[PDB]
DNA sequence: ATCAGAATCCCGGTGCCGAGGCCGCTCAATTGGTCGTAGACAGCTCTAGCACCGCTTAAACGCACGTACGCGCTGTCCCCCGCGTTTTAACCGCCCAGCTCCCTGCTGGCTCCGAGTGGGTTCTGCCGCTCTCAATGG
DNA sequence: CCATTGAGAGCGGCGGAGCCAGCAGGGAGCTGGGCGGTTAAAACGCGGGGGACAGCGCGTACGTGCGTTTAAGCGGTGCTAGAGCTGTCTACGACCAATTGAGCGGCCTCGGCACCGGGATTCTGAT
């Protein structure tokens, strides 16, 4: 393979396949594909990996859709990034505005 | 019966390495692989840009590195450029 | 606070269906390889970016004053709250329909095609490779 | 008497018309999906509490103006850094073909977790 080469676990090949095909250039260098599938591979631990750690904290093996919206809306810039985007069965992070509460 | 794509085993592989006793469901799954996609298309799309803006041809590495910079937040972008650079050289490595 | 009193949480038992795993096939990836061109890189020129100055003055700063708005208080009236009853929209049992069981219709295959009679002429596989005989060479 | 071998001869090969059979193509059975019955979320009833909103008044901050003060804008001159244009060589990518297992669908069993009925706690409102 090429994912081996890199010592990534993300498919090295079908990351080239799809950028030739996808129509973003006309040429595309050998070093791209693997420095792509490894950054896709980096983002895709940060989220397992909060996610995880939510679905222990959520006292769970095995993580859902929620976990990931948690692991998500928690982390100041993931969010950022995932600014525009509804994940499906999230639901909301709790928030009760100050005022709104009992006296 | 249609043989359709995904990043499902990946994600899953990934997922060991990270929670080596942990699980997931199918509809996060989409999730993860919507993310995939979704993450690909942006910075796939932005080193297109960039190549036309300076009148080049391939999308190399350094596009794809650049992408990543504009479009990723300050420190997730740090981590990626390292893990970037990383699997890169150690690819030219191995032959 | 101090009370009971809800409503909510956490817990141990049970249960079922989607996780996560393996079976094996196939098609996307990898390999080895050629060809040419995008772009690297060194050379060169020529724009506009930076710098620096002083004459001019429009803009900015700083303070004085009071006006009219931010907001804090009150006071009233009613619009939504929570508790509860009945109507309606959603979940379980029956009846009707899609997946299914039956007939209807074209085409290929098979059989038959008058009795009798006379005469005629043509047609019973053909080559060739081994075993045997007894003629005839020494 | 001895003897290789031509010749003899024999076997292994080299038209036309009319019934039934087969098939393929299009409706309405019994298991799935759509309507009736039951039953849970919604519309309505009831009525009281607190929040909206309007009025008022106080206190003060922000708009206005003027005199003082600061530096923006002007155009004018000088300097070279760096962009943009140029020119050669070649490395790296696309493209073609042939071989190989990574990745997908299809498969079954199994356990993480949805379900709950009981007992543990953690508040809310009344007093």
């Amino acid at each position: 393979t090429r994912s081996s080469r890199a010592g990534l676990q993300f498919p090295v090949g079908r990351v080239h396949r799809l950028l030739r095909k996808g129509n973003y250039a006309e040429r595309v260098g050998a070093g791209a594909p693997v420095y792509l599938a490894a950054v896709l591979e980096y983002l895709t631990a940060e989220i397992l990996e909060l996610a995880g750690n939510a679905a222990r904290d959520n006292k769970k093996t095995r993580i859902i859709p929620r976990h990931l919206q948690l692991a998500v809306r928690n982390d100041e810039e993931l969010n950022k990034l995932l600014g525009r985007v509804t994940i499906a069965q999230g639901g909301v992070l709790p928030n009760i505005q100050s005022v709104l509460l009992p006296k | 019966k249609t043989r359709k794509e995904s990043y499902a085993i990946y994600v899953y592989k990934v997922l060991k390495q990270v929670h080596p006793d942990t699980g997931i469901s199918s509809k996060a799954m989409s999730i993860m692989n919507s993310f995939v996609n979704d993450v690909f298309e942006r910075i796939a799309g932005e080193a297109s840009r960039l190549a036309h803006y300076n009148k080049r041809s391939t999308i190399t590495s350094r596009e794809i590195q650049t992408a990543v910079r504009l479009l990723l937040p300050g420190e997730l972008a740090k981590h990626a450029v390292s893990e970037g650079t990383k699997a890169v050289t150690k690819y030219t490595s191995a032959k």
